[PDB]
RNA sequence: GGCGAUACCAGCGAAACACGCCCUUGGCAGCGUC
């Protein structure tokens, strides 16, 4: 049916450039309007830019106007925003999102897309080490167990951890990134397990950074 | 540009409880606020449109309503779907300008914290860097304070909240202690003290250098 | 009531602007003419 897939979005300096685009699908823009909307990790949405259909028209927030510059190819189904002079400010998850048509939605935003993750900063990439987080009740304790993984000192987000391979996913916790002074994330994924499967059941956190093309497995088991 | 102040920034109301949120413009924006509902992780979600028509698909429980620049996003009846992020949004006039947002989150019965300490790792001290790592697993509510064990100290610790748990609305909490390795060995015992209210006093986990 | 224009705000055309439509209305407008 209908769909957003947003593009484009990295790493870059401050005062850097980038463009995103947003391939649209099940419909063709050049009977809608399309708006970008943004939003920093941990905080509300914010209108971007929109452009109009059949005149074109483009309109801006004060935030990013003279910055920014939205436009769209109806030859190829796709809107774009051109982004210059970052600053950290722009850090977010830019969403594409399609205005309804007035007669059934009005002038709501009814279809958004995944999001492209963009991060204006000056620090390098940076890929994590792991450290394991040995478990603390043994194997015939008759209780739960806790273990996990620390993956620490890594720029810029995100990563994936899993747990067996996605086979284990009661009871896990991954644990948002903080923010170290040094200037790298760091984070920490957890489980607890029944005491009885200590020392049967093979136990492997898989942490993913693709920024840095990092891929580490880590064993967990008793100490 | 017209503001959108949003009331209140977050709740924490139980499965069938009636409440409502409020969104007032600084200016006149005539009908044209729509409502959306962000789950953590996801894409936003058009929940109704000029001010008070319902989108299609969405339950009966979702209403809003307008007085002057005044406007009301109400849900007859918490249920246990509704758990997110309600944001309002004007289109009366470029630019468009979201609210701040509403969180709402579950209300449940208190829940005691089990709480674990983990040793800085045998394959991390061999980088001169140590980390201790206390966790807190599901609790009810958020709050909670975690002190680090025999000055105790203050400026080298982090947290980091999970959200609630979509099955039992539960937080879980970790605190990660720094300082180096070669700090690391001149002391002993190493312990993390925690007081929470399902707590009847604070918990203090601890280890021994030495296994 | 009769005859002809005039599209301000709404509504409508896949349509916030531009383009187009709808003429006492969709609003208990207002200027010409019997």
């Amino acid at each position: 049916e209908v769909q957003l897939v947003e593009s484009g979005g990295g790493l870059v300096q401050p005062g850097g450039s980038l463009r995103l685009s947003c391939a649209a699908s099940g419909f063709y823009i050049s009977y809608s309007s399309i708006h970008w909307v943004r939003q920093a990790p941990g905080k509300g949405l914010e209108w971007v830019a929109s452009i109009s259909p059949y005149s074109g028209s483009t309109y801006y927030a004060d935030s990013v106007k003279g910055r920014f510059t939205i436009s769209a190819d109806t030859s190829k189904n796709t809107a774009y925003l051109q982004m210059n002079s970052l600053r950290a400010e722009d850090t977010a998850v830019y969403y594409c999102a399609r205005q309804g048509y007035r007669r059934r939605s009005g002038r709501g935003f009814d279809y958004w897309g995944q999001g492209t993750l963009v991060t204006v900063s000056s620090a390098s990439t940076k890929g994590p080490s792991v450290f394991p987080l040995a478990p603390s009740s043994k194997s015939t304790s008759g209780g739960t167990a806790a273990l996990g993984c620390l993956v620490k000192d890594y720029f810029p987000e995100p990563v994936t951890v899993s747990w067996n391979s996605g086979a284990l996913t009661s009871g896990v916790h991954t644990f948002p990134a903080v923010l170290q002074s040094s200037g790298l994330y760091s984070l920490s994924s957890v489980v607890t397990v029944p005491s009885s499967s200590l020392g049967t059941q093979t136990y492997i956190c898989n942490v993913n950074h693709k920024p840095s093309n990092t891929k580490v497995d880590k064993k967990v088991e008793p100490k | 540009d017209i503001q959108m102040t949003q009331s209140p920034s977050s709740l924490s109301a139980s499965v069938g409880d009636r409440v409502t949120i409020t969104c007032r413009a600084s200016q006149s924006v005539s009908s044209a606020v729509a409502w959306y509902q962000q789950k953590p992780g996801k894409a936003p979600k058009l929940l109704i449109y000029s001010a008070s028509s319902l989108y299609s698909g969405v339950p009966s429980r979702f209403s809003g309503s307008r007085s002057g620049t005044d406007f009301t996003l109400t849900i007859s009846s918490l249920q246990p779907e509704d758990f997110a992020t309600y944001y309002c949004q004007q289109s009366y006039s470029f630019p468009n300008t979201f609210g701040q947002g509403t969180k709402v989150e579950i209300k449940r019965t208190v829940a005691a914290p089990s709480v674990f300490i983990f040793p800085p790792s045998d394959e991390q001290l061999k980088s001169g860097t140590a980390s201790v790592v206390c966790l807190l697993n599901n609790f009810y509510p958020r709050e909670a304070k975690v002190q680090w064990k025999n000055a105790l100290q203050s400026g080298n610790s982090q947290e980091s909240v999970t959200e609630q748990d979509s099955k039992d609305s539960t937080y879980s909490l970790s605190s990660t202690l720094t300082l180096s390795k070669a700090d690391y060995e001149k002391h002993k015992v190493y312990a993390c003290e925690v007081t929470h209210q399902g707590l009847s006093s604070p918990v203090t986990k601890s280890f021994n250098r030495g296994e």
